[PDB]
């Protein structure tokens, strides 16, 4: 368990990738001690409860500032409980209906400070939250977040009600975190402080 | 622990004139080990053919070793000398032969008599041929000599029993209405007809 | 029509095809052999093959052997090498493909409902010179 | 929680045993509606070994847990278990087993318990009759009038 | 809404430890030591009374028969028993 | 409609013979999408046999009994799979003119090494009954 | 021995109970 | 053909009747003499049909009169006709009802069919011409006892328990029927629905009997509790229960009217008082007859002399209730006997059923 990111490598010589039970942790080969350790860590619907806690927490964070970001309503997306585990498809987690026409920027990173809001304009918006279990070889989170955003927005099975939205990828194995997607003005530093206090 | 009954792999089915039919010009089909015996469950040689026109495409039921035991037809399961049931012939002549009812003892005794016939000549209805010559005492008052084709007559169209045979006369099963199911003559257990025990026709 | 019937072996109308289906286990390795020896080529769009098929539809071998002329095949693959060099040298953003292409709940689709009624798209197929490749 | 609490009672430390037996006493007092009687008499099987602790407060709270479990699951199998244990102990213990038997009778109507104890008096095993009489004296002192 | 995920379909809990509270192998438990029964991933993926008139000024007799006050007076003047099960009402025309 | 394997320009007289082959291809589509249940197992196969026999008969009449189609376009329809050249060649035999299917004349399909009983001449019946073939559903195609 | 005979007697009692039922 | 298909449907109906609203007809006698019901008065049985309760001194005989048979399976209910014992009715569990002359006659007087499940209980009206049979298909059918045709049928939301007729002559079409979901319904046949509903009883009802005529009826539920309630009344003020008995599957009233027999599930026959002091005597119980979980008929003979109880092994127990001790045990036949009723015509005869399908007259 201490040397777990060293051995759970994405690049193997031969190895069949399989998702561990009731998580989003991908396993290549059969390591039973690491399997026992990870199951006894993540027992009793822990992945779903953690993802639901994160979604409800960020929903309450935007529930205080419904007004100042000009939002009509914030929707808790009633999903199937396996939505926290499935990586093939990705529906929206939080639906935003704005009070007016948000001048929405292009898909850019969470750390992209030099962002001009003048790409398009729209009312509806979505927020998606994904959790990954990274390792030593694939510890980066930002390129994963933008790859998952451009592979889910282009995907037909990943249902998104708006063309404009954000995907937030959080690596639980390394306490790492990134976001990528469209932004409306007033979002990004509030969002960054909110997710910093959520991981705090 | 390495014991089994061998398989009835032989030609020449020993059949009645009734199931044999009326045509002298006969086309024939033979399966080697297609089915098993209906009594001793050995894999036997299936003989299927068409005796006439309005036909069931009749075929053999039990093995040639069982037919060699009981001198009955391989299809009709009635005794070949008189056209009578084996219950009638055993009541007429000798009923001391019988058969065991348990499967293991039945298969073991069947293997014993199969070895006996394999060491014997081959064309003999076992031990009671020496005591079965005293015939025509009373059983030939009602023993058939005519080739009975109304039992070779094909099966009933159950679709037109339900009234729904859309084929009509194209359906080769019988478009006549069936017999009485409450009639005990309609029951006809095949093992009972083999064993000579309480056959309603007999 | 045989494939459209006998759907996942359910009906008691097809009840006597149970042993006829269960006797197939000797021959799917040879069926996989004859199927996987004969993929349609990258310059080909649709390849039709003769098929030796069972009457119950239990198996369907590809009853052919692919014989190709060696310089034609080598120059065809040299052309294919040239255009895949052109395709990575010219395509700005190649997208890699999902594996598996169908979900575990996605069933095997019908050919007539999906593929037989639609037209194939373009193969690789370089334009040849009327003067030089005459 | 109580399947997690079940191997905790196998600890040999006295303060751990005292606090865990107190928590089992609160659980078997309030929440009898979550744990099967198989696990309750497995807890009783653990407490039979746990009655040999040095602290009389620990043994008294063990007696209280036996009374709570007898109120919860019924008094039959626990009385059969204690009747097996009391003749089998025969050492510097088992007066607390008689006290626990008295609490099992007194909290759960000793008219049921008394034919079993009266038949267990007919065992000639030289300490079971002393256990029957000690439980009788303790039970009469507990019930009074 | 297809969300079929290839799980780990081998829950290596110790069956002796799970329903008893004790494994004989202990430190040498090849499985893991836990007693819980939450759902697995494949299991979630598979987942006057007879007259019936108006009631005013109610009064009950001693045989637990609910009626009116004037009905209780009529019952007390009629019979010593009530109309419930002819029990000992004793003519109770009480409130 | 049908995916063209040639991927080329069809000939001149294709353009008026194509709606007949279009509705016959829709007849193929409905014979594919018909339910098997209710009629029989082998009975549902016979509209495919009979309607494809009618297709091959139609193109056989285009090229032979009318000569209303050209040789190269007739071979184009053969290469596109509209016409059975072997069924056309067996129709060109003397005793085989109304031949419903090539399965019907296969001697290996029968257990006795025979043909179907709708291949038998109608004077040589000797059995009665409404004769319908098992291979194709044909009624006396001698 | 005696326990097997008592078990056989109980099985006979269950056999007559099943024949009565 | 149409007539050929009608003959095929007749052969199919013959096969269905051999397998066992369509009813059968038993015997060719039908109405005897100038025309009367077969269940009214046969005028051929022994002793006096219009006799009183005590004919003579009750004695336990060891004999067999009629084997009857007829039923393919064990009849769940065995009852008699009104007033006299001129007819006996068996509710056979192949959805059949049979009526016989109850005097050693092998031929059945009447037959009835039409249900889909096993007929659980059978009862008769006050006149004796209507027979109500309640089955396991949540419906009770009232039919004519002389023709077998179903006059009426009443359904219920829960499963049907033992349905009985009221003992009052003024309320003959008011049937007290139990339900599975803790209900007792006094339902009128003329109204067609439940006229009175009582949900005070807990659990499915087992047996409803008349402790007194038009005063209180005693219903026994699945729990060991007997509740005496008035007809069309909301409140019941009489109940009997104890922590020794497990269930009350059978509750019956004696012909003398001095005591009531409750065959409890604790292998006891509790004797309860038939007066206003409805108390069950712990000393006056029958532990010699075993009733563990099987329903039976804890009945009484003439002049409160004998008490008859049944067992699951097929042995009937007769006890001198005046001596309060088990006097005799009858171990005839290899079938399970549950219901048993002493004959009101002759004191030396009883009527019982078996699980092999035979009705035994002793
Ligand atoms: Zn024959
Ligand atoms: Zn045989
Ligand atoms: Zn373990
Ligand atoms: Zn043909
Ligand atoms: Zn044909
Ligand atoms: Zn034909």
């Amino acid at each position: 368990l201490w040397w777990s990111p060293t051995i759970n490598r994405a690049n193997v010589y031969v190895g069949f990738q399989v998702q561990l039970d009731l998580t989003g942790i991908f396993m290549h080969g059969k390591i039973p001690t690491l399997k026992i350790s990870l199951i006894q860590i993540f027992r009793a619907h822990l992945w779903q409860k953690i993802h639901e806690s994160i979604v409800m927490d960020l929903c309450q964070v935007f529930d205080q500032e419904l007004d100042a970001l000009e939002i009509e309503t914030v929707q808790k997306e009633t999903i199937h409980p396996r939505k926290s585990y499935k990586m093939n498809s990705s529906c929206a987690d939080i639906l935003l209906f704005a009070s007016y026409k948000w001048n929405v920027s292009r898909p850019s990173l969470l750390a992209d400070s030099k962002d001009v809001m003048d790409s398009t304009t729209t009312q509806k918006y979505w927020i998606d939250i994904q959790l990954r279990w990274g390792d030593y070889d694939s510890h980066d989170i930002e390129r994963y977040a933008r790859a998952k955003f451009l592979d889910y927005t282009t995907d037909n099975m990943s249902i998104y009600p708006s063309p404009t939205g954000v995907l937030i990828a959080i690596d639980l194995a390394y306490n790492l975190h990134s976001a990528y997607g469209n932004w409306f003005p007033g979002s990004k530093p509030l969002i960054q402080q909110a997710m910093a206090k959520i991981m705090k | 622990t390495y014991n089994r009954q061998n398989w009835e792999d032989a030609d020449f089915p020993i059949l009645c004139q009734t199931c044999l039919g009326e045509n002298p010009y006969i086309r024939m089909t033979k399966e080697k080990y297609g089915k098993e015996c209906k009594i001793c469950a050995r894999p036997f040689t299936v003989f299927r053919w068409c005796p006439g026109v309005r036909m069931r495409f009749k075929k053999t039921e039990v093995c040639q070793t069982c037919s060699k035991l009981k001198n009955v037809c391989q299809t009709c399961l009635l005794d070949l000398e008189y056209g009578l049931p084996i219950q009638v012939r055993d009541a007429g002549l000798s009923f001391k032969d019988d058969m065991p009812k348990s499967d293991v003892n039945k298969e073991y005794y069947t293997q014993n008599m199969e070895r006996e016939i394999s060491n014997s000549d081959g064309t003999r209805p076992v031990g009671m041929l020496g005591k079965a010559t005293s015939t025509s005492d009373m059983l030939l008052k009602l023993a058939r000599t005519t080739p009975y084709y109304k039992r070779n007559r094909p099966h009933i169209c159950s679709f037109w029993v339900k009234g729904e045979c859309k084929r009509g006369e194209e359906c080769p099963y019988r478009h006549e209405k069936p017999t009485d199911p409450d009639d005990p003559l309609a029951d006809q257990n095949i093992k009972d007809r083999y064993y000579g025990i309480n056959d309603p026709v007999a | 029509k045989i494939i459209r019937d006998h759907g996942d072996m359910t009906n008691r109308k097809f009840r006597h095809d149970k042993r006829v289906y269960l006797g197939a286990l000797k021959y799917m390795p040879h069926a996989v052999l004859k199927l996987l020896e004969n993929m349609p080529m990258p310059w080909e769009q649709i390849r039709d093959v003769p098929v030796l098929y069972h009457i119950t539809g239990a198996i369907s071998f590809v009853n052919e052997i692919p014989w190709v002329i060696e310089p034609v095949y080598i120059s065809q693959w040299g052309s294919m090498w040239i255009m895949m060099r052109r395709e990575k040298r010219d395509r700005r953003h190649f997208k890699r493909m999902r594996f598996p292409p169908f979900d575990d709940e996605e069933p095997p689709l019908d050919y007539a409902d999906n593929i037989l009624d639609v037209e194939p798209l373009e193969a690789i197929q370089l334009e040849l010179d009327p003067e030089e490749d005459a | 929680l109580l399947p997690r609490l079940t191997p905790i009672l196998k600890n040999r430390h006295e303060k751990v045993q005292e606090n865990c037996i107190d928590l089992v006493g609160r659980i078997a007092d309030r929440g009898a509606e979550y744990v099967s009687a198989r696990e309750w008499m497995r807890i009783c099987f653990e407490l039979l070994e746990l009655l040999k602790a040095h602290k009389k407060a620990i043994r008294r709270a063990t007696v209280n847990t036996f009374g709570y479990i007898a109120k919860a699951i019924g008094p039959h199998d626990v009385l059969a278990t204690l009747l097996n244990n009391l003749k089998v102990q025969e050492r510097q213990n088992r007066v607390c087993t008689t006290v626990a038997i008295a609490i099992v009778a007194e909290t759960c109507s000793p008219f049921t318990v008394l034919p079993a104890l009266m038949n267990e008096y007919r065992v000639p095993e030289l300490n079971v009759q002393n256990g029957v009489l000690k439980s009788l004296s303790f039970l009469f002192e507990y019930i009074g009038e | 809404l297809r969300a079929t995920v290839r799980w780990d379909y081998q829950p290596d809990i110790c069956k002796d430890y799970k329903e008893t509270g004790f494994c004989g192998f202990g430190d040498s438990c090849k499985f893991l030591h836990d007693r819980s029964d939450y759902k697995h991933g494949w299991q979630i993926e598979r987942e006057c009374f007879i007259c019936r008139q108006s009631f005013q000024n109610p009064v009950v007799t001693k045989c637990r028969h609910y009626f009116c006050e004037s009905c209780a007076l009529q019952h007390f003047r009629t019979t010593p028993r009530c109309y419930v099960c002819d029990q000992q009402t004793n003519g109770v025309f009480n409130p | 409609p049908k995916v063209k394997r040639s991927r080329k320009a069809p000939p001149d007289g294709w353009e008026l013979i194509e709606p007949t082959l279009d509705e016959l291809d829709q007849k193929m589509r409905e014979a594919e999408t018909e339910p098997h249940e209710g009629k029989r197992k082998v009975e549902s196969l016979w509209p495919i046999f009979r309607i494809h026999h009618q297709k091959t008969r139609y193109i056989f009449d285009l090229f032979y009994k009318r000569k209303a189609i050209s040789r190269e376009l007739y071979e184009y329809c053969i290469k596109e799979g509209y016409a059975d050249k072997n069924l056309i060649a067996k129709w060109k035999k003397q005793g085989y003119e109304n031949l419903c299917c090539l399965r019907c004349i296969q001697t290996r399909d029968t257990n006795f090494g025979t043909n179907c009983i709708c291949r038998v001449p109608k004077s040589k019946l000797e059995v009665g009954r409404i004769i319908e073939c098992t291979h194709c559903g044909c009624r006396g195609c001698s | 021995k005696a326990r097997e005979k008592q078990l056989e007697e109980a099985r006979r009692l269950a056999a007559l109970q099943k024949r009565r039922e | 053909s149409e007539e050929e298909q009608k003959e095929l449907d007749e052969i199919t109906a013959k096969r269905q009747k051999k397998g066992k609203e369509k009813t059968i007809l038993h015997v060719k006698e039908m109405y005897d003499y100038q025309g009367r019901s077969y269940l009214h008065i046969p005028q051929d049985v022994g002793v006096n049909l219009r006799s009183t309760m005590p004919p003579e001194k009750c004695y336990l005989p060891k004999k067999q009169i009629h084997v009857w048979s007829g039923h393919t399976k064990g009849v769940s209910a065995v009852r008699l006709f009104p007033l006299s014992g001129h007819l006996l009715l068996s509710c056979s569990m192949d959805c059949k009802i049979k009526l016989w002359e109850v005097y050693g006659e092998r031929r059945c007087l009447r037959t009835f069919i039409g249900h889909s499940k096993a007929v659980r209980d059978i009862c008769f009206n006050t006149a004796g011409t209507q027979f109500l049979s309640a089955a396991y298909d949540r419906y009770l059918k009232l039919w004519d006892t002389e023709t077998g045709q179903c006059i009426s049928r009443f359904t219920n939301r829960k499963v049907p328990y033992c349905v009985k007729f009221n003992p009052d002559e003024d309320k003959q079409n008011l049937f007290v029927a139990g339900m599975s979901d803790k209900k007792i319904v006094q339902w009128d046949i003329r109204s067609g629905e439940i006229v009175q509903e009582y949900d005070r009883h807990l659990g499915a009802v087992n047996t409803i009997v008349f402790v007194d005529e038009n005063r209180r009826f005693v219903s026994t539920s699945d729990d060991k509790s007997l509740r005496v309630w008035e007809w069309d009344i909301p409140v019941d003020f009489k109940y009997i229960a104890e922590p020794s008995m497990h269930s009350m599957p059978a509750v019956t009233l004696s012909p003398n009217g001095k005591w009531l027999a409750c065959q409890s599930m604790d292998n006891q026959i509790l004797i309860f008082g038939a007066q206003n002091r409805f108390r069950l005597n712990k000393k006056k119980i029958f532990k010699g007859h075993m009733v563990a979980g099987y329903a039976c008929q804890v009945d009484f003979s003439p002049d409160m002399s004998y008490v008859i109880s049944g067992d699951g092994n097929g042995k009937l127990n007769i006890w001198d209730w005046k001596t309060t001790k088990l006097y005799s045990r009858f171990k005839a036949h290899d079938k399970v006997c549950i219901g048993a009723v002493w004959h009101p015509h002759e004191t030396s005869k009883v009527i019982t059923c078996g699980w092999d399908g035979l009705i035994k007259l002793w």
